[PDB]
């Protein structure tokens, strides 16, 4: 509705995140996999989960590839505003938004279809015993898929790259008031100020990200604790399954994005290192 | 498990609104595609239409619009309503369920009830081979149909059963002997060696176009 999340990780390349989409399709990619983990019979149709996880990926993308050509139209906006057309740039902004919102139902059905297989699986569960399931699929699970990207952001320290982040924003905020101060007849000028008004704003979405990562961290890894070396009653094993497929789909939705939007927060800041780097040779010239 | 059971009158008189229902036991509705498909007696499948998501629906255009699925999901059923019969639709209906569109084929069927009142051109019609004998039926849709295309086999008297589903992809259960090939246009299906549980009329199905076809069926017996 009002939760996508613009992305310019290379030169000249947008796209969009749909956030609760994304969620969506993650929190049943868990379930299948969970429900296919279960018992050893049925662990190679992951093959199978993973090529139709591939189909709804495909499919989706078609959607998202109707609004191609105000997505295309956009960059070619941003990348003339990246050398006043500031007022056209937010009116293609909003044009990207409408025509997502205009395809909501068509990337609904795909994600109604994700929840129906997930589903499916979910609901074809054996237990030997039903009082004593087997919490195997829990932690094979956890194991491959989570346990890995825990451990990398754990190493990380996402509050260090956050408070790195801030200081660039000064240096570039100090620099734009001394330039506007002392020589102000510089071209350019508006291009700085719009990059740095732009880098603020993936700053407080990467700043989101990293509070919902933190803590979903802490989360994450003491619930595995209590759901791994237990054989819970079939009703309560797949009250966990569930949990922990919700736990895990808010995580990795929040580190995608934040991976994503630190890759355009410092892409952005290559371009405007470019334009300082001219306006440093500038000034030295003139100081000849 | 899973179990879907038709109830309806058997016998409508011309012109009158047909009314069958289909009651899943063992297993809830939610957002799952269920259809109801016809066979007309000694001839092939015919996709009347389903009902999916939060009751959403779409129908065969040859239906001609006289066709009406709808679901009370608190009672757990879903029933088909077909106005202006004709002795065209003297059929035996199948309550059947798939659960996408991304990836479609027929996870339960009924066990059908007779009511008396893309061009899918699967080439060998009747077919007669000995035990051991490898016999391989070929389907070709009108257009492009990417891997879109499933293989049922329908035992004699029994509903149809998934056994293929994305032209090559086999069910769990189902025997290796079995084997799907193609994509695009030209598909083929092979049982590699004749069994004695093989004699069923193999139908194909696609579903890369809405209004959902069949192939035309294969006979296969022992000579």
């Amino acid at each position: 509705a009002n939760s996508i999340d613009i992305l310019q990780e290379k030169e000249g390349h947008l796209d969009f995140v749909i956030i609760p989409h994304y969620t969506f399709l993650d929190y049943y990619k868990h379930l299948s996999y969970n429900s296919i983990y279960h018992k050893s019979s049925t662990y190679g149709k992951y093959i199978a989960v993973d090529a139709f996880i591939k189909k709804i990926n495909e499919a989706y993308d078609k959607v998202k590839s109707k609004c191609n050509d105000i997505k295309n139209d956009l960059i070619a906006t941003i990348k003339k505003l990246e050398h006043k057309m500031m007022d056209e740039y937010n009116t293609k902004k909003k044009k990207l938004i409408k025509c997502i919102k205009n395809h909501e139902n068509d990337f609904n059905k795909i994600c109604m279809d994700m929840k129906n297989y997930g589903t499916n699986l979910f609901e074809q569960l054996s237990c030997y015993n039903n009082n004593f399931c087997n919490t195997n699929g829990i932690r094979y699970h956890y194991d491959e898929y989570i346990h890995k990207l825990i451990l990398s952001v754990k190493s990380k320290n996402l509050n260090k790259d956050l408070s790195d982040m801030t200081n660039i924003l000064q240096q570039s905020e100090l620099l734009l008031t001394n330039l506007n101060k002392k020589m102000g007849s510089y071209i350019y000028i508006d291009t700085i100020k719009f990059i740095h008004k732009e880098m603020k704003h993936i700053f407080n979405r990467i700043e989101y990200h990293t509070k919902i990562i933190n803590d979903k961290t802490k989360i994450i890894q003491d619930k595995i604790k209590l759901n791994i070396w237990r054989t819970f009653q079939k009703d309560e094993l797949l009250k966990r399954i569930l949990d922990m497929s919700n736990e895990y789909s808010l995580f990795i939705t929040s580190d995608h994005l934040r991976q994503m939007l630190y890759n355009t927060f410092y892409s952005k800041e290559k371009h405007l290192n470019n334009i300082f780097h001219h306006l440093i040779y500038v000034l030295q010239m003139k100081f000849n | 498990q899973v179990q879907l059971q038709e109830s309806g009158p058997g016998l409508v008189k011309p012109s009158e609104t047909l009314s069958l229902t289909c009651t899943v036991s063992g297993g809830s509705i939610s957002t799952y595609y269920w259809s109801w498909i016809r066979q007309p007696p000694g001839k092939g499948l015919e996709w009347l239409g389903y009902i999916y998501h939060s009751g959403s629906t779409d129908y065969n255009p040859s239906l001609e619009s006289r066709v009406t699925i709808s679901v009370d999901t608190s009672r757990t059923r879903f029933s088909l309503r077909l106005r202006s019969v004709t002795a065209a639709d003297t059929a035996v209906y199948y309550c059947a369920r798939s659960t996408t569109m991304i990836q479609q084929y027929f996870d339960y069927w009924g066990r059908g009830t007779l009511v008396t009142v893309i061009q899918m051109t699967q080439s060998p019609s009747s077919l007669s081979a000995s035990l051991g004998d490898r016999v391989t039926i070929t389907c070709q849709a009108s257009q492009g149909i990417s891997n879109s295309l499933n293989w049922y086999q329908q035992k004699p008297g029994k509903a149809p059963k998934v056994l293929i589903y994305d032209a090559s992809n086999l069910e769990t259960g189902v025997p290796s002997r079995f084997s799907g090939s193609g994509s695009g246009t030209d598909f083929t299906f092979t049982i590699t060696s004749l069994q004695p549980e093989d004699i069923a009329t193999y139908y194909c199905q696609q579903y890369h176009y809405l209004p959902l076809t069949f192939g035309g069926g294969t006979k296969l017996e022992i000579k």
